[PDB]
């Protein structure tokens, strides 16, 4: 049979083994060598030539991703993590700077930390920055942590985030809505051509989508959608979720 | 022989056997560690964050621009000369003017252009060394200066034309925001690029 | 392991011909000896269990006049050397027993001293009462090659008859023994290995992006544009 099958077939008995089954230890010793990838990477700030654990847990995760975050739940979060700043443009040291700065503080240090990055975004004046999602946060805390691990400079690291979030997303706005933001969604994912100036038309068929939904349903709460950007997808959704549209380039 | 297997396996002996070596290639004696390390182990978790945040109160609310916007792994080297000053005596303001003396006199701090602080990175002076002359530190700036200017010329599409200057190891950083553009720099390189541009200026001399 | 395997197909007995003629003893004689000390197994496993071809002890390696304390522990592990000593031994000891005398040159299996010469002594008057046991079913068991003037008389010992033969333990015992019920099948271990979906690359900065595509960055776009 095909490869596909025969990996689903493998997926189905692992999924079928109990929790210190013979199927689950088999493939515990590749968990086992990616977390300590993983670490070392941190420890050490440069990844491995080789990290042969974790490309193989990706592929596996690419073939089956619930199966994998049932079973593996950190691996899973490292994983999309990783996806993000790849669609992003990100190179993965970004990330082992950001997991070296918080790795050497304390908890009660940590949420200082967060409190103190939390007010500086919320004190800021672009649109797209106080009012970003948390998803969006994530990363730019990654980046705003690398800029300020590098250097010792948090006004530099202010800049350079505030700059990067600045050029490559768009915030979309609402008619009659208290902040006026619905949504950020990143340029290249609004794409229709290669050419990246292409970003603003489809922005424009998202724009009027939104608007012909809500003619369409107009008993949602305040004439309201959402905009969220989720992998490779971007969602137009309502306040109790029965109105729930996808689009993608 | 590894040390990705090392830490892997035995993160705390990794962790410190990397403190050991920064403070080895600053010229520090173990016994500077042994210090700060009895002095903290002595103190309950509480009391620890009011040590961390005074720490970071004293440094932030400095004038020099190495202390101000101190890197974390610069600042925690300083931390560990400040804790044995504050540990062998009673004074922590003893501590302060020493870390902050030791400090001045063997780092160098490089800025950039239209930088909010003007801080882009704090390096060890003997890590810029051409020569085994101290005094060359200034040379293997120079170096350094001109290779930031070049790189950002080279890839002008960077967040604010701005580069990161990173020192790890043995070995120099400059990276952008993300972490597309990266170039390392040793003292070798340093070196080799030193004695040519010395060729090119003398023979240029020589024959004109 | 019976009769010897005269004429199986001869497994590494491309160094017997050679000592033979360089040393001068039979090959057959040569052959037969090294099958009895060891059959020709490569591990030759015992209380001190020498692995080579010819099953020496330390004593006899040592006073060979070798350069035994070499290599792991014992120099004559190389089949060639080991071979080639034995062989000058065997020489030697047939050379100086009168003649062609192949069964008493088998003091090699007792050694000349205290246990030996007097076994000597008694295969010389023809006595065979007084050779131990274990030397006379080292000759018995080689009596199919060998050219001896007892070898006839050896033969007709310990019949059961004075006109009888005596029997070899190698004829008599023939035949019984016990299989092995282990064998080297090893059980064999699979991997769980499921090549999934190889994964994205890394797609370019927007930023970069629209500076190579555009021969201007973001910012001077932005400026120019803005200008009217």
């Amino acid at each position: 049979i095909p490869d596909g099958a025969k990996d689903a077939m493998k997926l189905k008995y692992l999924q079928a083994d109990s929790k210190d089954g013979a199927f689950r230890t088999a493939i515990g010793t590749m968990v086992t060598d990616a977390g300590q990838e993983w670490s070392a990477a941190v420890i050490n700030g440069k990844l491995p030539e080789r990290t042969p654990a974790m490309d193989a847990l990706r592929r596996i995760r690419n073939a089956d991703p619930q199966l994998i975050a049932a079973l593996y739940p950190d691996q899973a979060e490292l994983f999309l993590t990783m996806d993000m700043m790849d669609k992003q443009g990100i190179d993965p040291q970004v990330i082992l700077d950001a997991d070296r700065l918080t790795v050497k503080r304390s908890k009660e240090q940590r949420f200082e930390d967060d409190k103190a990055f939390e007010s500086a975004l919320n004190a800021s004046k672009a649109p797209e920055i106080a009012r970003m999602p948390a998803s969006l946060r994530e990363s730019a805390r990654k980046i705003y942590d690398s800029v300020k691990y590098r250097s010792g400079n948090e006004s530099m690291a202010m800049e350079q985030m505030t700059k990067f979030l600045k050029e490559s997303t768009y915030t979309f706005t609402g008619d009659d809505v208290d902040g006026d933001t619905v949504g950020v969604i990143p340029k290249n994912m609004m794409q229709v051509n290669s050419d990246p100036k292409s970003w603003e038309q489809g922005r424009d068929i998202l724009e009027e989508a939104r608007k012909g939904i809500i003619a369409s349903n107009p008993w949602i709460t305040n004439k309201q959608l959402t905009m969220y950007s989720q992998g490779d997808s971007i969602y137009l959704m309502d306040t109790t979720g029965q109105v729930r549209v996808r689009y993608d380039k | 022989a590894d040390p990705q297997l090392i830490a892997a396996l035995y993160p705390d002996q990794a962790e410190l056997f990397l403190t050991m070596d920064m403070m080895d290639k600053q010229g520090i004696d173990p016994q500077v560690i042994l210090d700060a390390d009895r002095l903290t182990v002595k103190r309950s978790k509480e009391q620890r964050f009011e040590d961390d945040k005074a720490f970071e109160s004293a440094l932030n609310a400095s004038k020099a621009p190495e202390i101000a916007r101190m890197p974390a792994s610069l600042r925690e080297s300083a931390r560990k000369i400040y804790d044995s000053v504050k540990y062998r005596s009673g004074n922590e303001s003893m501590a302060m003017e020493q870390m902050t003396k030791f400090l001045k006199e063997s780092t160098y701090t490089f800025t950039g252009d239209d930088v909010d602080g003007d801080t882009v990175g704090v390096i060890p002076k003997n890590m810029m060394q051409v020569n085994s002359d101290p005094k060359s530190w200034e040379q293997g700036r120079d170096i350094l200066e001109e290779a930031r200017k070049g790189i950002i010329a080279s890839n002008p599409w960077i967040t604010n034309k701005q580069l990161t200057m990173y020192s790890q190891g043995d070995s120099i950083y400059l990276m952008d925001t993300t972490g597309q553009v990266r170039v390392r720099y040793d003292k070798e390189l340093l070196s080799k690029v030193w004695s040519e541009n010395q060729k090119k200026l003398e023979e240029k001399a020589r024959e004109k | 392991m019976d009769k010897y395997d005269k004429n199986v197909p001869s497994d590494y007995d491309g160094l017997f011909q050679k000592a033979a003629d360089a040393n001068g003893v039979s090959y057959d004689l040569l052959r037969k000896v090294a099958w009895t000390e060891s059959r020709f197994v490569p591990t030759a496993k015992s209380k001190t269990g020498p692995l080579g071809m010819m099953q020496f002890t330390k004593a006899t390696a040592k006073a060979l006049g070798l350069r035994v304390t070499d290599g792991p522990d014992d120099d004559r592990l190389n089949p060639e050397l080991a071979i080639n000593a034995a062989a000058k031994q065997l020489a030697g000891l047939v050379g100086k027993f009168d003649g062609d005398e192949l069964k008493a040159a088998l003091a090699y299996n007792q050694g000349e001293g205290r246990l030996g010469n007097p076994q000597l002594e008694a295969y010389s008057k023809g006595d065979f009462a007084s050779i131990s046991e274990e030397g006379r079913n080292y000759m018995r068991n080689l009596l199919d090659v060998a050219k001896s003037p007892m070898a006839g008389q050896l033969e007709t010992f310990g019949g059961i008859t004075p006109k009888g033969k005596g029997i070899p333990a190698e004829v008599g015992l023939a035949g019984i023994g016990h299989k092995q019920k282990v064998t080297q099948e090893l059980p064999e271990s699979t991997s769980f290995d499921v090549k999934g979906i190889e994964q994205e690359a890394t797609a370019k900065p927007f930023a970069k992006d629209f500076w190579e595509t555009h021969g201007e960055t973001l910012d001077e776009y932005n400026s120019r544009s803005t200008f009217f």
